[PDB]
């Protein structure tokens, strides 16, 4: 059970892993246009950390986009394949993700949430109240009135993950 | 631009 950064380098191996992950995302996020998931997942700004089982099978992952200069990242998609849910994989992925972001010198994680997802992210350390200056993401992250923008502060020396 | 595909139904 590895949590690796999946690079989109145009190779058969990684492309197959990204597609498998994109398919997990669509199946688990039905309200999302499948072609939209494909666009972000393979674009020049996004990255994916996957949960690899037996170093070959993808069972989940998280797609994100770093805004390095500003020191914050946005979570695009997060999911675990149905038959592997409720086994703690998703929580371990998020902890691994926070650790990696800490090492990438990222100070804040931002994510839009709706309905259940709001409560889900609160348990993962995200809050509705932001401590990060609004004008920092404004102009970089689209501002939708219909969603709840949540943020997780990543302290330079708090130990995330296990 | 990205948006925030982090969009799950209600569950
Ligand atoms: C969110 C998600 C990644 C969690 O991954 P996971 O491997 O199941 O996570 P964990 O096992 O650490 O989750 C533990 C908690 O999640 C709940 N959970 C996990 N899968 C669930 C499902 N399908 N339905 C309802 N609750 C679920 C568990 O019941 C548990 O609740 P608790 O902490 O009060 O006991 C997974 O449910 C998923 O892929 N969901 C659909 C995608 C989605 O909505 N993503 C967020 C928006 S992009």
């Amino acid at each position: 059970l590895d949590f690796d950064i999946l690079t989109n380098d145009g190779t058969h191996r990684n492309m197959k892993l990204l597609i498998d992950l994109k398919n997990i995302f669509s199946r688990q996020l039905p309200k999302m246009p499948k072609e939209y998931i494909v666009k972000l997942v393979f674009d020049r700004h996004h990255e994916s950390m996957v949960i690899l089982k037996n170093k070959q099978k993808v069972i989940g992952g998280i797609c994100f986009r770093q805004y390095k200069p500003q020191r914050f990242a946005e979570v695009a998609f997060l999911a675990v394949t149905a038959n592997e849910q409720v086994r703690g994989y998703g929580t371990r992925l998020m902890n691994k993700f926070k650790d990696h972001m800490q090492k990438q010198n990222i100070e804040y994680l931002l994510t839009y949430a709706d309905n259940f997802a709001i409560g889900y992210f609160k348990k993962q350390g995200f809050t509705k109240e932001h401590r990060m200056p609004q004008e920092k993401w404004k102009g970089y992250i689209k501002d939708y009135d219909g969603g709840t923008l949540m943020e997780c502060y990543i302290h330079p020396y708090v130990d995330y993950g296990r | 631009k990205s948006t925030g595909g982090k969009a799950p139904r209600k569950q």
